[PDB]
Formats: structure tokens, C-alpha cells, sequence
């Protein structure tokens, strides 16, 4: 019974390892998404579809 | 066409020569731009060239 | 308007030609925006 | 039998760990491929083999 308990404990540590891998992937995805938002803002400022300009009055 | 060039030209115009020389210069500039494209970063030096 | 243009106010033709030029510049800026790095060449253009 | 079942469970978590590693490698490869496509587009715009220019008319 103690051997099987220790085996279950190893399985739990395995699960934590998988969870940490998943957290690292999510971290990378979040950084990529922040970069995408930055580039969306940049595109919106510099878009050639803009039609406005200051008016002389 | 041939008054001072010396090398015989069969027949052509004048501005033609300005276009050819400007083409050589702009081709060198285009090659510099291509090199700038190759080096993504550390490539704007070739853009300035 | 038509003395030498051949196309039937003057504070208009200069604005249209400059608009075409500045539209090309804006397209270059947009291309610069696309390439985050390796894009300032388009900014210089 | 329960010990061997828990051992199989550990093997399954090991397999998931390997799968996550493979997913991370694929993520990196996909980012590299996107960068390659960007650079192909950039090269195509700035290629010295282009011969066109605007015409005065």
C-alpha cells in the first residue's frame, strides 16, 4: 500500500509538471497577444484609410 | 548621340543618356535596399546607403 | 482651371496633386507599420 | 493490480508531457514560418529584379 501511495504521489508531481508546461505556454501566448494589440494600435494610427487633417481657420 | 561619345551609337535620342545613368544609380540604390531587406535588423544601414 | 490643363479654384489643383503624393507617403508609412522591425526603410521612403 | 494501474496512469501523464513539449516546438516553428513569410513579402517588394515605374502621361 505504501508503494502504491508513493506511486500516486509521483503521479501528482507529474501532473504539476504538465500544469507548469501549460502555464509557460500560456505566458508565451499572452506576450504574443500583447504584441498583436500593440501592432493593431500602430496600424490604426498609421492607416492609409484615415481622411482627416488639421483645418486652417 | 555621337559628337563626343566616340563609341558609335546606331541611333537614339538625348535625355536617353540621362535616363541610362540615372538607371545605373537607382539600380545600385535598389541593390542596397535589397541588402537592407536581407538583414531584418542591422539592415537599416543599407537603407541609408 | 483650363488655360493650359485642357480639362474643363486654383486652391484645388495643388491640393489634389499633394493629396496623391501624401497618399503614397501614407501607404509607405503603413508598410512601415506592418514590418515592426525591418520597416523603418519604408518610413524613410 | 492497483499498483500496475497507477503505473499506467503515470505513463499516460508522461505521454501528455511529451505531447506538450511537441506542441511547444510546433508553436516555435509556426512563429518562425510566419517570420519567413514576412521576409518573403519584404524581399518581393524590394527586389532588384523589378522593372516597373510610374509613367508620365
Amino acid at each position: 500500500e505504501l508503494q502504491a501511495r508513493i506511486a500516486g504521489e509521483q503521479a501528482a508531481i507529474q501532473n504539476e509538471t504538465t500544469k507548469l508546461q501549460m502555464i509557460a505556454q500560456l505566458r508565451q501566448a499572452e506576450q504574443a497577444l500583447i504584441s498583436e494589440q500593440r501592432r493593431e494600435r500602430n496600424m490604426r494610427i498609421l492607416s492609409s484609410g484615415n481622411q482627416g487633417m488639421p483645418t486652417i481657420q | 548621340a555621337s559628337a563626343l561619345l566616340g563609341n558609335p551609337t546606331q541611333g537614339a535620342s538625348a535625355a536617353a543618356l540621362v535616363d541610362q545613368s540615372a538607371q545605373q544609380g537607382f539600380d545600385r540604390a535598389s541593390e542596397a535596399f535589397e541588402e537592407a531587406g536581407f538583414f531584418s535588423s542591422d539592415g537599416l544601414l543599407y537603407g541609408l546607403f
